[PDB]
């Protein structure tokens, strides 16, 4: 009930966080997968349309959504900062994260990183058709999606259009800082700022100047770490990962289904064309069709449910980018564990990065606190901050980083008398004279 | 091999058979050849249409949709003097401009297109946004 | 059980989730908000709520004064919590419908297998021991399509309620993180007050 | 326009809000649910592996969605403090 744990020494930590934006725009054809090259089927599924009609329309609104979600994740603002030609803002080395002008892209090296570390093994958007006349070897399953139908359309914005928002919204938050996101950018350099960030935890104005180069060494040597760590470990991105496979496996399952003939005495259509007269083989393809029918309807229903998931994942991002990026709040745990909620965006295949500067205290020595102190009958409670003992003499300081004060009139305020508290203590109070 | 007469996918379709005259084998492709998208104002304000084909090239596209078995309505939009070359494909149409105004109806990988103006289907590089630079000390 | 549908166990134990619960109150306790930040740091009670006053607008002087009047309103809350606890059988009443839903949807996925989907019987050994299998095989496919039937919408609703579960689950974990473990300044996000 | 209302007495209240974490995990077996012990029903849905695979991943993916949810919501911090012998910390009875 009298001693305190105040901490002598900090830390500032960088950690990730991946989450997926958007998945990958199917489109499908009633046609050319149910009945194929064949007429008699075809003349048979006219009565179908409106089971058709229903599930274009629901995966053009899923592709329609999976194009909404990276417009209102990354296009916060509708202004492109250009990049600085500098990249040492006060000792801050960021060219790590901005591109540089001697690669054919115009990615930063953290997200060239990034983009090998995911594999892109599935297609649908770069594989030339005309690939597909193979042979024995080149039978693979993405040939056969397109030989029934299954189509991937690509997204609307390019990978070099994402980069050059996330080079404008770092610029932007270099040189601006928080002020581009509320409303025009307003220059400042970048010490004041991160005075001011510093300001907004709790901690003082003079740490930072009195210690910025020790801080300047800590974020470049915290960067330098996440780059070493984006090279080796395979299971960072996992995520993003996962979504593709999971879209290539329902693909693929949609493609393998076909071999069942659903109770009919054959899976394919040509042997019950050729083998039967079409008085029967009506009866026998009304099946194949009535199984068609079920297996794209429940591959709709699949992929509608995945699409509200990842909308949800992309709600939570945007909400990350506009609280964390363009700005710093008080919300615990929102954007990193520590107290600094400062971030970063750099892109990633169907998916976003966020890097969390984070400010944490580490070395630690304890004390003996006092709620108050009673000098002649009144008590002085602390305006901010703790009282605190060395071990022989009382002194003031803020919770959060270890600097004794001198107890003076300006530290304090008055309230009451000293009788009506528990616990308080008796010294001087400084005034001047 | 020596006793097989037709090959089958995993989808059960038989894509390769052997010829019983003159035994060689044959490789057989669906007459549907290729996904294909329309393009299109409103019909109350015109009736000119722009077709997009997927992952082709544009010297290709009249081997990959049989242009001399269609009729001449369609050969129109096989060849001409519109033919462009984007990412997702080929887009023929439609011609190409060099302005970046914003997006209209976005066809893919960058490239929107409107109904300017007298008025044809034109197809652009959308605009990203308004170029600014900031002065930092 | 004897139709295949099995219930696993959690992965977690309710005496060990006990363990958790215990490690937070004491830590919000004792250390404070301090211990989800960074490291645990000690601090008397009394100092560290009258900081939580701080936040809210009052002074500090005010808890320094009424320390055993707010002490015994504290613990006369927590004895009507503990009273209104005993009586009420409608205060849990989502858990309860949670379970509720679970057991009348296995109850129904049991219940659809008397239906014969249009064979001469429900059951499948009378099919089989009534008539050779040239037409059982005809009269087995209906049956076999009507319950894969069932249970692909058995598994669509258990999908759907399993993404509501999952959204409310990510609003408790987002209650635990900003209101246990620290203090903000959301109206209504955590009580009225 | 010159008159304000300014509260000089104040209360604490303690309410409850009860929130739903996870479900029950629930496995499926297509043998012995569709067929029961019969080779010969057993024989002809070996052609239907490929709607029961889905139906086996799909549960599984809930299944380890509802075991990360109370993974998700109360191991935040991954030290165990030990319970304190006292229960007053300043007048306030924590004991219950
Ligand atoms: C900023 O840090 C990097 C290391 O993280 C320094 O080294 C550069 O690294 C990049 C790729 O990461 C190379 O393309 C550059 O050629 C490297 N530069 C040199 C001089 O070796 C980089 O020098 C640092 N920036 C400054 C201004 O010192
Ligand atoms: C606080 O901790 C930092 C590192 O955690 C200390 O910085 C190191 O100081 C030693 C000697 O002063 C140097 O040899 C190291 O190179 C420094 N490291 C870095 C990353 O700058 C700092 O001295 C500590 N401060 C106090 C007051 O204890
Ligand atoms: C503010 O209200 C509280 C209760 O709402 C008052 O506390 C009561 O005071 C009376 C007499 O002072 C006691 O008999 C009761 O036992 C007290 N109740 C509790 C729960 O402590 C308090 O006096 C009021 N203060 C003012 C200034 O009006
Ligand atoms: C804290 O409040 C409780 C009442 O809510 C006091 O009474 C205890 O109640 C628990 C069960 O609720 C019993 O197991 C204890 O035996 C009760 N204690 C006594 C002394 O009867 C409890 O005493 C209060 N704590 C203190 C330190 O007074
Ligand atoms: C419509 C138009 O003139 N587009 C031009 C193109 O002809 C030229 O080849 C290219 C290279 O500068 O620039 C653009
Ligand atoms: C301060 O003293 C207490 C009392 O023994 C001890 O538990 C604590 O670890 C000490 N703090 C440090 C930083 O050593
Ligand atoms: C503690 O602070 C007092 C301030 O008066 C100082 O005199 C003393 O040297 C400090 N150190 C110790 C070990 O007391
Ligand atoms: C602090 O606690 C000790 C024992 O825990 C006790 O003897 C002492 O009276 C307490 N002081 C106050 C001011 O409550
Ligand atoms: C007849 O069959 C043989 C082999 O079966 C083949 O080589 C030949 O071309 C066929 N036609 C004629 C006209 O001989
Ligand atoms: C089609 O164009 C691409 C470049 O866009 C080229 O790589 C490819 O070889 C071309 N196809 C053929 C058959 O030449």
């Amino acid at each position: 009930n009298n001693s305190i744990a105040i901490p002598t020494n900090f830390s500032i930590s960088v950690t990730t966080e991946v989450m997926p934006v958007s998945m990958a725009k199917t489109s499908v054809d009633c046609t050319m997968y149910i009945c194929g090259d064949s007429l008699e089927c075809s003349n048979l599924l006219l009565q179908y349309g409106s089971f058709c009609t229903q599930l274009n329309r629901a995966l053009t609104g899923i592709a329609i959504e999976q194009d909404k979600n990276t417009q209102e994740v990354f296009a916060q603002v509708k202004q492109m900062y250009k990049t600085p030609a500098i990249k040492d803002f006060g000792g801050f080395n960021f060219s790590q994260i901005l591109p540089d002008p001697s690669k054919p892209t115009k990615r930063s090296f953290i997200e060239d990183l990034l983009f090998n570390k995911v594999t892109l093994a599935d297609a649908g958007f770069m594989k030339q058709y005309g690939e597909c006349l193979g042979d024995i070897s080149a039978r693979d399953l993405i040939c056969a999606q397109k030989f029934n139908g299954l189509t991937v359309l690509p997204p609307l914005l390019t990978d070099e259009m994402i980069a050059a928002y996330t080079a404008a919204l770092v610029s932007g938050t270099a040189t601006a800082g928080w002020t581009f996101g509320a409303g025009a950018a307003l220059q400042i350099p970048f010490a004041m700022q991160m005075a001011y960030r510093f300001n907004g935890i709790g901690v003082t104005q003079n740490v930072l100047y009195e210690n910025q180069k020790q801080i300047a060494n800590q974020f470049n040597k915290a960067i330098s770490q996440i780059q070493e760590s984006l090279t080796t470990t395979s299971t960072a991105l996992g995520k993003l990962q996962d979504v593709v496979n999971q879209n290539a496996q329902a693909l693929n399952t949609l493609v393998k289904q076909l071999s069942s003939n659903f109770g009919a005495i054959s899976s394919v259509l040509n042997d019950i064309l050729s083998r039967l007269d079409k008085v029967e083989a009506e009866v026998q393809i009304d099946r194949l069709i009535t199984g068609r029918l079920q297996s794209l309807q429940t591959y709709v229903t699949q992929q509608l449910i995945r699409a509200a998931e990842i909308r949800a994942s992309a709600n939570l991002a945007a909400t990350k980018m506009s609280e964390c990026v363009l700005g710093q709040s008080k919300r615990v745990d929102f954007c990193g564990k520590g107290y600094h909620l400062m971030s970063f965006p750099q892109a990633a295949p169907h998916g976003v990065v966020f890097l969390h500067v984070t400010y944490v205290p580490s070395q630690e020595r304890n004390f003996t606190t006092a709620p108050a102190i009673c000098h002649e009958g009144k008590a002085y409670f602390p305006r901010e901050g703790v009282f605190v003992s060395n071990g022989t003499s009382w002194f003031i300081t803020q919770r959060n980083f270890y600097s004794p004060q001198l107890i003076t009139t300006d530290n304090t305020f008055v309230s009451g008398n000293c009788d009506v508290v528990i616990g308080i203590i008796n010294n001087t109070v400084y005034d001047p004279l | 091999q020596s006793f097989q007469q037709f090959g089958r996918d995993t989808s059960d379709f038989t894509d390769s058979v052997r010829d019983p005259q003159t035994l060689e084998i044959l490789d057989i492709s669906p007459c549907s050849f290729g996904g294909v998208s329309v393009i299109t104002p409103g019909t109350n304000a015109s009736s000119e249409v722009a077709v997009l084909y997927q992952d082709v090239n544009c010297t290709d596209v009249p081997t990959a949709i049989r242009a001399d078995q269609l009729t001449p309505a369609w050969r129109v939009y096989s060849t001409g003097l519109n033919v462009f070359q984007t990412q997702a494909g080929c887009l023929i149409g439609a011609e190409h401009v060099n302005a970046s105004y914003e997006c209209d109806i976005p066809i893919g990988a960058g490239i929107c297109a409107s109904y300017h103006t007298q008025k044809s289907i034109v197809a652009y590089t959308m605009s990203l946004g308004a170029e600014n630079s900031i002065a930092y000390a």
